[PDB]
RNA sequence: UGACGGAGCCAGCGAGUCUAACCUUGGCCGAGAGGUCUUGGUAAAAACUCCGUCGGGG
């Protein structure tokens, strides 16, 4: 998942963090990748789409 | 299949026992008709220098390279 | 100081829409 | 030099000899050597030989000159039912 | 069907039937001087003026098969023995003939010698494999027995 | 008789800025009244210039984009002596796919200047050679005609190139530039280089490609824009547009 | 007994020094940046073999390939087929991202002392 | 109707399958004649089941053998079987029984690789 | 245990209406959201066999 978060460390305060979609699938959120400086990789309980919009709550 | 028991590997005809020790490194590992290719390239060499054959010479390599007494080491 | 007479143009007009 | 032998020829045996002048003549030993034929090449002419006698092909003559030439001269060489009946 | 030419670091080989240019020896570091074939027809030599005769199989120019080093003085004819295909024998500018077995491409089988002056051909005699025709510069035709001591002429 | 004091206002202020100076092409781009009913295909019109010359094909990076069997097409291009070194690779559609994957299509976007389909494997090309090279159209790829033959239908096409014949196409194609067509009514034409030659060489070439859309006549090729003109807008790749001709 | 014939080793072309027991299309090479198939037209250009040794090619057919070389466009060549200070800054840029950043949090303030 | 016997042979996971009927002495693989195997150093690899026998026994049948699956060499271990498979599967079926015998015997001594699959199955210690 | 360029042929798992990028110049339409076109830059079966050619590091 890209442009959620703008540096790799900024992804490392946040892992574990029990991301959710629109669709309604959960997840977490796992490692922060490397190579882009944003992105991390995410293991949803299902398939998600290219259309779909996680969105993790927070307050 | 000729790893199997101990002696088996004796029946194995030279020849192909002599392209097999020719795979022998990291960058040949693997490689057989690269191997059988050098000796099918080798053997028309010892003819054309030596007319006798080919594989009496490889035979008669064998016969003398292969020591007759070796050393070991003892405690 | 045409091109820029121009540049600032169209810049103008958006800013007018 | 060049000696050749039992070619298809009416001469047997041949033998050729460049002379530096161009100049290669044949000749013969069953002919006590005598000078049967000559070329004349443009410069001095160093290697020459003739195809040997089992050419089974066109012969060649190459000689060779020393002003960078070859020359190579060479003598060259319906239906089933209809067919039952 | 073909035939050996040497040049200027080249030796060439011609056809029979299409008279052009078969194949292309060219990996001499000086001057090539003589290239004949052997009688079984395989494998051919060539002598160089760095003094090396480099035998090697005809119908393929990228192997040279077996690099005779042979004198420092520059060998002008090399040739194969007519009655047996393994020996050879050249020639250099060292007033030297040598007779190489190329079982051993390290050691002369014998030195062919006694030359006066600039051996520049020799040439072997149908009859009799052991006899060697070896024409000096100096003039006087050396004939030779290599199965004797052969370093006298008989 | 706007033209030229838009236009040295363009090449005067293209030296100045270092993020203009990078580019090295006039374009001139052209918001037609209608819309264009035909759709953007790829496949390149090109117009002909009536008076000057655009690139003597020995000054470009020339690649060339062959069938599979291709070796009629490697030997006879290469050894006839009037196409020797007029191109610069030539490479097969199975050796294209094949080698050029992923990251090396960038370098060879960067490598040549202009790219040439066999024209009978040049819809074929653009999962092939890539989706870099069809943002705009500066490394579009032209096609040629390879053979001067035809193929008629139930026949055999027999495989024949003549070296004279796609020398004279690429003579044809680098002489003069080249147009696509839109959905829409904008689009674009290259019109000079910007340097090989000044203004009165430019000015010259936009009557030409404004002449040659225009007619009804030469149709298929030229009989393009219907009605007329709104305006012309000459800019490069990076500038801002410059208007000329504004009815 | 005489016979006559029509070769200089080491020569010095654009500057640089050719050797002279190769092929001119491989000598011509070692010239820098001229490429292989560049040093294979230019013998084309210039009526030349391209199988002779550098060592050959008197000085006549010598300028000939020198009037190609160093002139191109002249001989209907064509035109293509002619021959981090910012990163130091960044490093600091970016270190100083961590250390401002180092002192946000707590844990990363052990690190420098 | 036409005297056919169908013969397998198997190598790595390369099958071979190898139709033997009556018919001129013509020999197919592929689609193509025996003479042009691919590895070209391991083509007599494939000529075994041809030589060792005398190629007399293929002057009435042919051959037809198409083959999938393997690599380079597994094929030509599955070409040499299924057609010593198919030959000695023929004598047994539309010729006579004493030719089979002797065929089995020839193959035999050569390579008994020829007929039954060698199956390197696993062996834990 | 080379370098290059063609030609030759060889697999086995895999198929959720799901499988996929950023940045930029510019035109037109629209009250706007946006639409559409334009433009340049940056990322992203093999070994094997056969032929052709070749013979210190930055």
């Amino acid at each position: 998942i890209k442009d959620m978060f703008s540096s790799a460390m900024e992804v490392a305060r946040f892992e574990g963090a029990q991301i959710k979609t629109v669709s309604g699938i959960r997840g977490e959120i796992k490692r922060a990748l490397s190579k882009p400086e944003g992105h991390y990789r995410a293991a949803f309980e299902d398939k998600i789409l290219m259309s779909d919009i996680v969105i993790l709550r927070s307050w | 299949r000729y790893a199997n028991k101990r002696f088996r590997k004796a029946q194995c005809p030279i020849i192909e026992r002599l392209t097999n020790s020719l795979m022998m490194n990291g960058r040949n590992n693997g490689k057989k008709l690269k191997a059988v290719r050098i000796i099918k390239h080798t053997l028309d060499i010892i003819n054309v220098l030596t007319d006798q054959n080919p594989i009496q010479v490889v035979v008669d390599a064998i016969t003398n390279t292969g020591p007759r007494e070796d050393t070991t080491r003892v405690g | 100081d045409y091109y820029q007479q121009v540049q600032r143009g169209k810049q103008d007009k958006k800013i007018s829409r | 030099l060049d000696y050749v032998e039992n070619f298809d020829s009416p001469m047997q045996s041949a033998l050729i000899a460049s002379s530096l002048d161009g100049h290669v003549k044949v000749f013969d030993p069953l002919d006590n050597f005598q000078v049967k034929f000559g070329w004349k090449f443009s410069g001095p002419v160093l290697s020459c030989a003739v195809s040997p006698s089992t050419a089974q092909g066109n012969r060649h003559l190459v000689a060779g000159l020393s002003s960078g030439l070859l020359a190579i001269r060479t003598k060259k060489k319906k239906s089933n039912n209809f067919q039952r009946m | 069907h073909d035939f050996a030419v040497t040049s200027s670091t080249r030796v060439q080989i011609f056809s029979s039937r299409t008279r052009q240019v078969i194949k292309t020896f060219s990996r001499f570091k000086d001057v090539v001087y003589s290239a004949s074939f052997r009688s079984d027809g395989k494998l051919l030599c060539a002598g160089d003026a760095t003094g090396l005769v480099s035998v090697y199989d005809s119908y393929n120019p990228r192997t040279i098969l077996l690099s005779i080093n042979a004198s420092t003085h520059p060998t002008h004819v090399t040739k194969f023995h007519t009655q047996d295909n393994k020996i050879l024998a050249t020639a250099s500018d060292d007033r030297v003939t040598r007779l190489w077995d190329i079982s051993n491409a390290y050691e002369p089988q014998l030195e062919l010698t006694g030359a006066t002056d600039y051996v520049r051909t020799l040439s072997f005699i149908p009859a009799a494999p052991h006899l060697v025709a070896t024409g000096s510069y100096d003039g006087l035709i050396r004939l030779y027995d290599t199965r004797s001591s052969g370093s006298t002429p008989i | 008789g706007l033209a030229e004091k838009a236009l040295k206002a363009l090449i005067l202020q293209c030296e100045e800025n270092p993020s203009l100076k990078n580019d090295k092409d006039i374009h001139i781009i052209i918001n037609t009244g209608k819309k264009m009913g035909i759709n953007r295909d790829n496949i390149p019109r090109i117009i002909p210039l009536t008076k000057y010359k655009l690139f003597k094909p020995r000054d470009l990076n020339i690649l060339l984009i062959t069938k599979d069997p291709s070796a009629l097409y490697r030997e006879t291009l290469t050894k006839d002596e009037h196409t020797s070194e007029l191109f610069k690779e030539i490479i097969s559609v199975k050796n294209l796919r094949r080698r050029f994957k992923g990251s090396k299509l960038t370098q060879l976007y960067k490598d040549f200047d202009l790219v040439v389909a066999d024209y009978r494997v040049h819809h074929l090309l653009p999962e092939v050679l890539g989706s870099r090279f069809y943002h705009g159209s500066k490394k579009l790829p032209y096609m040629i005609r390879m053979s001067k033959e035809v193929k008629l239908k139930r026949q055999q096409m027999v495989e024949k190139c003549d070296p004279i014949y796609v020398r004279a196409q690429l003579r044809s194609i680098c002489k003069n530039t080249s147009y696509i067509p839109n959905n829409d009514n904008c689009l674009s034409v290259r019109v000079g280089y910007i340097q090989k030659h000044s203004i009165p060489e430019i000015l010259q070439n936009i009557q030409d490609t404004i002449n040659f859309l225009t007619d009804k006549s030469k149709r298929p090729q030229g009989g393009v824009i219907k009605g007329g003109i709104i305006s012309i807008f000459v800019k490069t790749s990076n500038s801002t547009s410059l208007p000329i001709y504004q009815f | 007994s005489l016979v006559v014939q029509e070769f200089q080793h080491i020569l010095r072309l654009l500057n640089t020094n050719v050797d002279g027991n190769i092929k001119i299309v491989y000598a011509l090479t070692t010239i820098k940046g001229v490429g292989r198939r560049y040093s294979n037209l230019v013998c084309k250009k210039a009526d030349v073999d391209l199988h002779k040794r550098a060592g050959e090619l008197t000085q006549e057919e010598l300028e000939r390939i020198v009037q190609i070389m160093q002139n191109p466009t002249h001989y209907k060549i064509p035109a293509w087929f002619l021959n981090h200070t910012l990163a130091n800054n960044v490093e600091s840029k970016l270190r100083d991202d961590l250390e401002r950043l180092k002192k946000i949090r707590x844990x990363x303030x052990x690190x420098x002392x | 109707a036409v005297p056919s016997v169908q013969t397998f042979g198997k190598k790595k996971s390369a099958t071979a399958v190898a139709h033997v009927k009556a018919g001129k002495g013509l020999i197919k693989v592929n689609g193509s004649p025996i003479t042009l195997v691919e590895p070209e150093i391991l083509r007599f690899k494939v000529y075994e089941p041809l030589l060792l026998v005398g190629l007399d026994k293929f002057s009435n049948i042919d051959i037809r053998v198409r083959v999938t699956g393997g690599g380079h060499v597994s094929q030509v271990y599955a070409i040499r079987q299924a057609i010593a498979k198919g030959l000695v599967a023929y004598h047994q079926k539309y010729v006579d029984e004493q030719s089979k015998n002797e065929l089995k015997k020839a193959f035999t001594s050569y390579d008994r690789t020829l007929l039954i699959a060698d199956s390197r199955r696993p062996e834990p210690k």
